[PDB]
């Protein structure tokens, strides 16, 4: 009452808002979906008076919103061609200064100079209404918007709100990407977040996504365009869903101890076990309970973190539409109970579990199903502990090792931005490790 | 908003600038936005006022034009696809065009190479941000090779930030000149080092092969090789400039391909090069698009990039093709190809998608790279400047234009290193 705020970051940000907010398009939204008759555009609800931003209306007529480009080019589009949502506006940032790809750019340079702005639209956001009780970022693992200017947006958010964990969404860099600067660079912007602040934080593995739509849905062929629905609709379960009135809920203050094992930020998985196909037959529907072992599988798994390797840690399931108790208590068992999930040393009882209402929402042939019983796997297991190392393989040789900065210095600092930056988020691969390698 | 500064010099650059900026009022050019969303107009314009801003988008053209010569003046300035534009032309009042890089550049191209001066800052100023300094040059050009590079370097000297965006013509085994090889040395020096951030290239002789295999053109022509350019050119303007999910702006055009200070040099190509007839295989293909993106074959540039590996490659597609399509393909060229992928580096491959394919191909690729390759075009105009100019000497012609043992001396030695630098990576 417990609103999240909602922070866009990059070119990963604005779009997959569109995902986040096209999603919500069911009268929901952050925090306050205390109700609405509106639909649609929204238009049809009414103009009750008001101007730019609606005083007329709640977050519920129009939105929880902060959009932060760097380009207009996404931006652009949010504001496209009224881009078939207006959504608000003057909840967009649009900055012409000319997009940074750097964690040193934007995040050092033309960030400085609007992130500020921001903070401000921020603050006035995160002041009409009450409970706020979150801060959402998307985020990338290359983006410059996203890493430098995100532990930028990321460091002041936490430095300015403490207690207010911020969580932050990730399209992290696996075998495939973009760039070159992303082996690191992401590094750079995997710093930050980090004790700058942050909370637990979600990612969508690109390389997972298009890999579980190729393994679990259809459609080779897909556009990324597409992509961010997989992972769209991992916050739909993260925030509509525990932020929506049902049983067992799990608020953002949930996910942070849950999650949250130790404090060296902390990472997390989405698993979204609906998914079937618009070219399916789900053994007419798909069973329930099956749905938690979706998640386990490898298969559903946004990214590419070969749970292979070691113990998960915190497990958060939160399941939502037409889910029994005894499907919960009743399956959630069962995972425990097969060797393979190996939880951890100290973990008791490790799974959480929330139902939410209604149903697993949907549009569109993209959309797959209209699936009934949803598990969405949050999970900090061992693995992660890998995909930095690999990202750490290629910052060794690809930033440092010989040195791929020259463009970056040109925007900011030298020798630690770099150096401090991979034995932070180093012995993180070695503290990681060490969180579950033992009894002790 | 990420305007754009055009600067057309020599013939290579102006006559480029025919065939460059003609795919434009294609619209998009260079930095306004919108016109192109319904099509309609044409020309050399539109409806508004001009100068200047219509840049190379509605109601004018923007560009900063030199020629040193009068050709280009009257080649295009008249019954050809422009206005141009009035106010926005060069023309050296007969200097009388010069062979050899130290003319233009230290001789008459300071005069004027100061009046192009009073063009960029119009340009420059024009109320919209500049990201690009779009320049057209020709090695041999001396116009071009030495003003280019006068154009160029008080263009990094006051332009610091913003990385130029430098077009290239180039020696292939065959020839203009007989001072190209080392006009071009010279026009070297300063291309690295000289605030030309990446460096096209466009080889002639490479450029045929193109025309030629790719395509059928049963006799090319030097107007048909500027409808291979503006491929080059409008993936990287257009390209990203024009909308996108996953979007470049030419600054990552520079992070991209330069991994390391000095003027990292690329290579480009175009796929969707077609045959007319032919005109019937793959369907605008991705690994069609990959595939045609590496090949020795379809580079549009005079290094064949296979003999060694690339350090960078960026590739741009933009057909409305999956984003996921894009980068999956991608993979697999980079895994039978390394030894043409540099140990270092990761991401050898980098792919940027725009939204609006190429006004008829319904479907586009561009590509971007160096590779260690290049240590060939030049480890070719060295050898040949070594033995040619620096040589038993052949600059008594640029001996008048203001260059003493300098500026032959210099460019081959730190031209030189570039070679010995540039192999350093992957001996
Ligand atoms: C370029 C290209 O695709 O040239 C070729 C020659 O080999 C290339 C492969 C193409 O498949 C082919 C053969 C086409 O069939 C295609 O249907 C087509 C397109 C896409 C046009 O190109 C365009 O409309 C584009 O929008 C093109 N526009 C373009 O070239 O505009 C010019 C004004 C430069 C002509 C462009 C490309 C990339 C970015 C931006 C624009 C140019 C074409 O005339 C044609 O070129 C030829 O027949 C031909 C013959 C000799 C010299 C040049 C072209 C074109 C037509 C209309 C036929
Ligand atoms: N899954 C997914 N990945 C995306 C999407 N948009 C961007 N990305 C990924 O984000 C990464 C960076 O995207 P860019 O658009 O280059 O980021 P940016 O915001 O342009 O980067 P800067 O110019 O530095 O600010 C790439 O690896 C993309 O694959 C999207 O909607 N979905
Ligand atoms: N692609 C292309 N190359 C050209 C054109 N005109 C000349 N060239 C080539 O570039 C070289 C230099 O010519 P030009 O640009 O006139 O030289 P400059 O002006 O004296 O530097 C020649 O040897 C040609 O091979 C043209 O219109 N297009």
């Amino acid at each position: 009452m417990r609103e999240c705020i909602s922070i866009h970051v990059g070119q990963a940000g604005v779009q997959i808002g569109n995902a986040c907010w096209e999603l919500y398009c069911l009268e929901h939204g952050i925090q306050p979906d205390g109700q609405m008759p509106s639909d649609k555009t929204i238009g049809g609800g009414d103009d009750s008076f008001n101007t730019f931003f609606s005083e007329t209306g709640a977050g519920k007529h129009v939105p929880r919103a902060v959009f932060v480009d760097l380009e207009p080019t996404v931006i652009d589009e949010v504001r496209t061609g009224t881009y078939r949502q207006l959504f608000h506006p003057e909840q967009l940032i649009t900055g012409k200064e000319d997009a940074a790809n750097n964690y040193a750019r934007g995040h050092y340079t033309i960030g400085k100079e609007i992130i500020d702005l921001v903070l401000d639209r921020i603050r006035k956001l995160a002041d009409q209404c009450t409970g706020l009780q979150g801060f959402s970022v998307f985020h990338s693992f290359g983006g410059g918007t996203g890493s430098g200017f995100t532990s930028l947006l990321m460091e002041r958010l936490s430095v300015d709100y403490g207690k207010k964990s911020k969580l932050e969404f990730s399209i992290y860099p696996a075998p495939q990407v973009s760039t070159a600067v992303v082996e690191p660079y992401n590094s750079i912007l995997t710093t930050h977040t980090t004790l700058e602040h942050s909370d637990c934080a979600f990612m969508v593995d690109n390389e997972a996504i298009y890999d579980i739509c190729r393994r679990n849905l259809d459609i080779e062929r897909p556009t990324y365009t597409n992509l961010n629905r997989l992972i769209g609709q991992i916050v739909s379960s993260i925030t509509a869903s525990l932020r929506f009135d049902g049983a067992l809920n799990v608020d953002l203050t949930e996910f942070q101890t849950n999650l949250v094992p130790y404090p060296r930020g902390h990472f997390p998985l989405a698993t979204y076990a609906p998914v079937i196909s618009a070219e399916k037959a789900y053994h007419e529907q798909l069973s329930v309970a099956e749905i938690t072992n979706a998640c386990f599988e490898p298969a559903n798994q946004m990214v590419k973190c070969d749970p292979r390797h070691g113990k998960y840690m915190a497990c958060c399931l939160l399941y939502r539409g037409d889910v029994v108790p005894k499907d919960v208590n009743a399956a959630i068992a069962t995972i425990k109970t097969k060797r393979t999930i190996q939880f951890v040393d100290w973990c008791p009882t490790g799974f959480k579990v929330g139902i939410n209402y209604e149903p697993p929402t949907v549009v569109p042939g993209g959309d797959l199903a209209k699936v009934q019983r949803a598990v969405c796997m949050l999970s900090n297991t061992t693995a992660i502990a890998e995909a930095w190392a690999r990202l750490d393989h290629k910052f060794d040789l690809m930033y440092a090792k010989r040195a791929f900065v020259h463009w970056y210095v040109g925007e900011g600092m030298e020798e630690g931005e770099f150096s401090e930056a991979r034995e932070d988020m180093a012995a993180l691969e070695k503290d990681y490790e060490e969180v579950g390698v033992d009894s002790v | 908003m990420r305007e754009i500064v055009h600067i057309q010099a020599g013939q290579c650059g102006n006559q480029i600038g025919a065939k460059f900026w003609e795919v434009i009022s294609d619209e998009h050019g260079i930095d306004p936005t919108g016109s192109y969303h319904g099509d309609s107009d044409l020309q050399l314009e539109r409806i508004n006022v001009y100068y200047n801003e219509a840049a190379g988008n509605k109601y004018v053209p923007r560009a900063i034009l030199v020629d040193l010569e009068p050709g280009t003046m009257d080649s295009v300035r008249s019954g050809p696809f422009g206005q141009i534009f009035r106010p926005d032309n060069f023309v050296f009042g007969q200097s009388g065009a010069g062979n050899n890089w130290a003319k233009g550049h230290y001789t008459e191209g300071a005069e004027l190479v100061d009046s192009v001066l009073d063009v960029v800052r119009k340009e420059s100023e024009s109320c919209d941000c500049l990201q690009g300094f779009q320049l057209t040059h020709s090695l041999g050009g001396g116009t071009g090779s030495g003003m280019g590079t006068l154009l160029i370097s008080k263009i990094r000297e006051e332009y610091p930030d913003r990385i130029m965006n430098t077009f290239s013509v180039v020696p292939s085994p065959k020839v203009s000149d007989t001072v190209v090889e080392p006009y071009n040395a010279t026009l070297s020096v300063h291309q690295l080092v000289e605030n030309t951030d990446e460096t096209y290239c466009i080889d002639n002789e490479a450029l045929y092969d193109i025309c030629f295999r790719t395509l059928k053109l049963t006799t090319p022509t030097y107007g048909d090789l500027n409808h291979l350019v503006s491929a080059t050119m409008s993936g990287v303007t257009t390209c990203l400039r024009f909308p996108g999910q996953l979007n470049a702006d030419l600054r990552k055009l520079a992070v991209n391909m330069v991994p390391f200070p000095r003027l990292h040099f690329f290579m480009p190509g175009f796929a969707p090069l077609t045959s007319r007839g032919s005109q019937q295989y793959r369907a605008l293909t991705v690994p069609e698009l990959t595939q045609q993106m590496f090949d020795a074959k379809n580079m549009m540039a005079a290094c064949d990039p296979r003999h060694g590996r690339y350090l960078t490659v960026a590739a741009v597609f933009r057909g409305r093709m999956s984003m996921k399509e894009v980068d999956e393909q991608m993979l697999n060229v980079q895994n039978k190809n390394s030894s043409y992928f540099v140990e270092w580096i990761p991401n050898n491959v980098k792919t940027a998608v725009c939204d609006i394919p190429p006004r008829g191909l319904k479907m586009s690729a561009t590509f971007i790279g160096n590779s260690t390759a290049i240590q060939e075009l030049f480890k070719r105009i060295s050898e040949q400047f070594t033995a040619m100019f620096r040589r038993k000497a052949f600059l008594h012609w640029y001996t008048g234009e203001g260059m003493d043992e300098m500026e032959f001396t210099e460019a081959e030695s730190n031209m030189n290193d570039l070679v010995s630098e540039y192999q350093q990576y992957q001996d």
